[PDB]
């Protein structure tokens, strides 16, 4: 679709058999998820933002489906304050920004 | 990585 | 113009007499940039990302530049590793999300 940004650019995802809700995030490089169980082996790691750094699991290579469109990818999981689809999964589905 | 999420 | 996200999607903007690079931010509802001597009246705000919270200064009605493209709102600054266009800029500018 084209996606307006008059309000959050929110989408509907569906990972390890869930529903989600999730913010289109052309900042962030990666994709951080809300704490939830994700199967397959994960490592831990620390990304960062605004207000500093978490802790999270990386987990690799996970299927997500965004909006219909299919992509595998790495998907961290941690205190979030939102589920963030970063560039990672972005480049994925082919989105890009327009104007 | 970075990750700039703004809630405002 | 079209910007795929395979890197962090940064652009010049002019803002207070000043060039500089920003990125495009579909996850962020404000704008916020680096700290910079703005004149202007200003109120403080906290902003929120994944890690915590910033304090920011707000500038209302500030006049900026995007790419070429004009546009005119409220500015936050404060201690950002990265000048970040956020939604209400965004809108302005008439840039959407494309997949």
């Amino acid at each position: 679709p084209q996606i307006t940004l008059w309000k959050r650019p929110l989408v509907t995802i569906r990972i390890g058999g869930q529903l989600k809700e999730a913010l289109l995030n052309t900042g962030a490089d990666d994709t951080v998820l809300e704490e939830m169980n994700l199967p397959g082996k994960w490592k831990p790691k620390m990304i960062g933002g605004i207000g500093g750094f978490i802790k999270v699991r990386q987990y690799d290579q996970i299927p997500i489906e965004i909006c219909g469109h299919k992509a595998i990818g790495t998907v961290l999981v941690g205190p979030t304050p939102v589920n963030i689809i970063g560039r990672n999964l972005l480049t994925q589905i082919g989105c890009t920004l327009n104007f | 990585a970075q990750t700039f999420y703004v809630d405002g």
